[PDB]
């Protein structure tokens, strides 16, 4: 599952949806991480692949996993403006008030970037 | 005893049932050699044990594919390279120390920085290359 976890990180990184599904079916470590602390869920959240996010969550991905800087996948999704991914992470138990290395939540990030829709979603969902 | 067990002896006739190996071992099973030059996955050795090369190392023919398990010890990257690491794809806004990192692959499949003001990625280094 360790060799498959390395392959899983690369498939999630490149947005290879089918590859991720095949790798999870073979038992790849869903909580594996690369040299940046980024797990497959962090990588999927950055590229905007909603189906990969859901596949990893179905196979037991830690929705509150932190990278080398203390960032959760919710922080990654908010930083790049992926609203539907933010909504799916919130539905699967993401801590809405998780703070990054500057004490900021997904809400503070959305406000700092002027994303009014993201801030509104975060307010209404929590 | 299996012929791959050392002079010492074994606890069963199988390759994975020796007390010590004559040459190499893959997951406790004695082997004649690691997948250095041929076979899958490609491997390197450490203390007479076979370990897999990172899946992003380009499998080399007639020469070693890697000298360690990290994506930074490949003889060549199968797809793209970001700094010292062989990666399947250049960053697509993955968080780094100061926020999202966006890069584009050059002619030599090396990940180069996007311009400071690109928010959806880039296809080159200039501001007009954003997206």
């Amino acid at each position: 599952g360790s060799d498959l976890g390395k392959k899983l990180l690369e498939a999630a990184r490149a947005g290879q949806d089918d590859e991720v599904r095949i790798l999870m079916a073979n038992g790849a470590d869903v909580n594996a991480f690369d040299h940046n602390g980024s797990t497959p869920l962090h990588l999927a959240a950055a590229i905007g692949h909603l189906e990969i996010v859901e596949v990893l969550l179905k196979y037991g991905a830690d929705v509150n996993a932190e990278d080398n800087w203390g960032n959760t996948p919710l922080h990654q999704a908010a930083w790049v403006g992926h609203l539907e991914i933010v909504e799916v992470l919130l539905k699967n138990g993401a801590d809405v008030n998780a703070q990054d290395k500057f004490g900021k939540t997904a809400f503070d990030i959305s406000i700092d970037n002027g994303n009014e829709d993201l801030a509104e979603i975060l307010q209404k969902l929590n | 005893c299996d012929p791959l067990c050392s002079s010492g002896g074994c606890w069963g006739p199988g390759p994975g049932q020796c007390l010590s190996c004559r040459n190499y071992s893959r997951g406790g099973v004695c082997v004649t050699h690691c997948n250095f030059l041929n076979g899958e996955p490609r491997e390197f050795a450490h203390e007479a044990e076979c370990f897999s090369c990172h899946p992003e190392c380009q499998p080399m023919e007639g020469t070693a594919t890697c000298n360690g398990s990290g994506s930074d010890t490949c003889a060549q990257c199968a797809h793209f390279r970001d700094g010292p690491h062989c990666v399947s794809s250049c960053p697509h806004g993955v968080l780094g120390a100061k926020g999202p990192i966006y890069k584009y692959p050059d002619v030599q499949n090396e990940c180069r920085p996007c311009h400071e003001n690109c928010t959806q990625g880039c296809k080159g280094p200039e501001l007009q290359d954003c997206l």
